[PDB]
């Protein structure tokens, strides 16, 4: 089976570029909810194995499989962030001024989920349960 | 039919 | 403060099909504070002629409006509706898919 | 069972000017009265057709109640920065609502920048403060023995008016519309996606742990809409059976691909 990797990394901020990668005939799919932009890509760059999202928005935001007929590849968690405004961050503290039920922490890329004890916990994200590739935007360092 | 005042916090 | 995103939904008021006419709406609802800023587009570009139902709220204390404009559905037109708020980073674009 | 409620909304707005205030009435989930700070000529306006029939008496008194009710809460707007000691530049909302349910309880509550500020209890003879702040304005109501004037309104005109609108608009505000069902299939696995149209009043229980609801929507011609979705495996959508539950419908119907 073939590898996927997110090009360049696998959480990217709104607005811009990334490239997901994987001999030929390539097929690349998103769980739960397809995605049709893959279908627009030309077979040139598929044959190549590269599936780019020109500008990312949360349309392409979900888990993505890839295989050539072969296993599907071990997994990708592709997450948009910069889409709510940033919360403020020994023990670290991660309030947030928008209502959310969910907070990840990172480490600076290694990144680490958790919850909140109302909507309170490196830099830190926060987000929507229902939307768990959707977060805010980072916050300060 | 509304009530004629509101509240003073 | 309090603040809480804006919900959106775009659909239209019929069962869509091709040629005939209908209206799109794009319901925003479970944001706070009400200040919010809504746009229909039609393949990027924005439709003047768009009405708005009455502003409201809900028993959560968050605002909700409908957006509407008359339409015809096309096979070729793409419809969307922008949201703004203070809880956005940056405006909100949905495209509006005929199955949800 | 139904209810008449009353809602208003002050949000000020620095820079921008006074404070917008708006207010409106409702009787279950139908709207029959406005009134907007912003319009060319403040003033309460009908939203229902059975209201506007209402003498010129009934609309000045309501028109100008309400304009007592936008200055306060203007009044209220600044008591309430202070309690909080908030800067001058920032924006600020206080939301209140009032109404009563057939009477089997009354309320009244007002909320501040999102949040529960103070709440009349259902004995309607005391109050809940949310904060310190809500604490003040809670002694305030009680030295002044407000709660009187508030229960008579809820056990009284409250009342006694919503009977009156119940038969004024025993067409529109009696009626439910059923709602138009089926069930459509996306193959991704797949998904089933239930849905219910057209349908009165908005509330409705639709159910399929990993289903996706959409908060109900209007359609904008006066009824409602919603769905519920499920991916499930190829072949495998014959276990699967989607329940409406509604109250124009004599009995919760079963729906299957």
């Amino acid at each position: 089976k073939p590898t996927l990797w997110a090009e360049p990394g696998s959480v990217i901020t709104q607005g811009s570029p990334v490239t997901l990668r994987c001999t030929q005939e390539y097929r690349l799919y998103r769980e739960k909810k397809t995605a049709p932009w893959i279908t627009r890509i030309p077979q040139e760059l598929v044959k190549k194995g590269q599936f780019p999202i020109p500008s990312i928005t949360w349309e392409h935001a979900g888990r993505y499989r890839c295989y050539y007929r072969s296993e599907s590849s071990d997994p990708l968690e592709l997450v948009v962030t910069g889409a709510y405004i940033k919360p403020t961050l020994v023990t670290l503290q991660c309030d947030s001024q928008v209502a959310f039920d969910g907070f990840i922490l990172c480490k600076e890329p290694q990144c680490l989920n958790s919850q909140p004890h109302s909507s309170r916990a490196y830099r830190c994200y926060a987000y929507d349960s229902n939307s768990p590739y959707e977060w805010s935007l980072p916050s300060d360092l | 039919r509304i009530i004629p005042r509101h509240l003073q916090l | 403060m309090i603040q809480r995103t804006p919900k959106i939904q775009v659909y239209s008021r019929h069962p869509a099909e091709n040629g005939k006419s209908n209206f799109l709406n794009c319901y925003v609802s479970g944001f706070h504070p009400s200040d919010i800023e809504v746009d229909l587009l039609k393949n990027g570009e924005r439709i003047e002629k768009v009405e708005h139902s009455d502003l409201s709220f809900s028993k959560d204390w968050s605002f909700y409006l409908l957006y509407y404009t008359e339409f015809t559905p096309t096979e070729k037109d793409e419809y969307a509706c922008r949201v703004n708020h203070v809880t956005l980073s940056q405006p909100k674009i949905v495209k509006w898919d005929r199955d949800m | 069972s139904h209810s008449m409620r009353y809602f208003s909304a002050a949000v000020s707005r620095p820079g921008r000017g006074e404070p917008r205030f708006i207010a409106m009435g409702y009787v279950d989930d139908t709207q029959f009265v406005r009134f907007d700070s912003d319009s060319a000529s403040p003033r309460m306006e009908p939203r229902a057709p059975w209201v506007e029939q209402e003498g010129p008496e009934y609309w000045e008194e309501e028109t100008r109640n309400t304009k007592a009710h936008a200055q306060t809460d203007r009044m209220n707007l600044q008591t309430l920065r202070g309690y909080y000691n908030q800067s001058e530049a920032s924006s600020h909302t206080l939301q209140w609502m009032i109404g009563c349910d057939l009477l089997l309880r009354g309320y009244e509550q007002y909320a501040y920048d999102g949040k529960d500020y103070l709440a009349l209890n259902e004995d309607l003879r005391s109050w809940t403060a949310a904060d310190t702040a809500a604490q003040i304005s809670k002694r305030k109501c009680e030295a002044a023995n407000v709660a009187e004037q508030r229960r008579a309104y809820l056990e009284g005109t409250c009342v006694e008016w919503l009977h009156r609108y119940l038969e004024n608009g025993k067409e529109m505000l009696q009626r439910a519309d059923p709602p138009k069902t089926h069930v459509t299939h996306h193959p991704v696995e797949a998904t089933l996606r239930c849905w219910a149209l057209g349908f009165y009043p908005a509330e409705i229980i639709l159910t399929w742990q990993d289903v996706e609801l959409v908060e109900t929507r209007p359609a904008g011609d006066g009824t409602f809409q919603k769905w519920a979705a499920v991916v499930v495996p190829s072949g495998e959508e014959q276990r699967y059976t989607c329940h409406v539950q509604h109250e124009g419908l004599p009995e919760p119907l079963m729906l299957r691909w």
